[PDB]
């Protein structure tokens, strides 16, 4: 049996940590909902 | 149960000690989730119940209460920020720039940032605060790091 419990609120941090690159990747989603990488 | 909007952990008693599965979000009276993080199982809210009522395994998602409200999408050029929510950790603001996942049905954003699974359900957000999808469904890339796609549901 599954429950939830608030974490916090929505908003926008004006000064987070900025992090992360932004790859362009070729993919490909199936019926299972899994993505896979095409080459 | 506690319906106010916001951002939740969600939790399970059935393995050891209470261990977090996933995230998601209260908005406009309904709980928004990935498929994955509770198979369409039902939600406890203090000791109220929560029901599924639409979910979908090839888009990853689910929601509770009523239909899917989440209706923000990516501009394409603007830094998003990923709420994180880690399992026994605070829930922290991540700023970053999407990739694309390029689709033979079209262009998905992709946030790559790397947390653990039972961070799946974490919404990201635009500038305005307001979520334009959640993280957590994605692949392996080769240097082992994690693309998770911006994934968004449709609002009828
Ligand atoms: N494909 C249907 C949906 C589905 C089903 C079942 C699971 C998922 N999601 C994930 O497995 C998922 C989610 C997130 Cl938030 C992160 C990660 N990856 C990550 O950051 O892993 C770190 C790591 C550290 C040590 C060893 C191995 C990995 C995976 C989707």
């Amino acid at each position: 049996d599954m429950y939830i419990e608030r974490a916090g609120d929505i908003t926008w941090e004006k000064d987070a940590e900025v992090t992360g690159n932004s790859p362009r990747l070729d993919v490909a989603l199936d019926e299972s909902g899994d993505f896979s990488l095409v080459e | 149960g506690e319906t106010t909007d916001g951002v939740y952990r969600v939790m399970t008693r059935r393995l050891l000690g209470s261990t977090q599965v996933g995230v998601g979000v209260m908005q406009e009276g309904v709980f928004h989730t990935m498929w994955h993080v509770t198979k369409g199982a039902a939600l406890r809210s203090g000791e109220g119940r929560l029901d599924p009522y639409w979910g979908d395994v090839k888009q990853d998602l689910v929601s509770y209460c009523g239909p899917w409200k989440l209706d923000a999408a990516w501009d394409g050029l603007s830094e998003v920020q990923l709420l994180a929510v880690p399992p026994g950790e605070r829930a922290k603001n991540i700023q970053t720039l999407p990739g694309i996942f390029k689709t033979k049905d079209g262009d998905i954003g992709a946030v790559a940032l790397d947390y653990p699974a039972g961070t799946s359900g974490s919404p990201i957000l635009d500038k305005c605060g307001r979520v334009i999808g959640l993280y957590g469904n994605g692949v392996v890339i080769k240097n082992g790091s994690y693309v998770s796609a911006i994934t968004q549901g449709k609002r009828e």
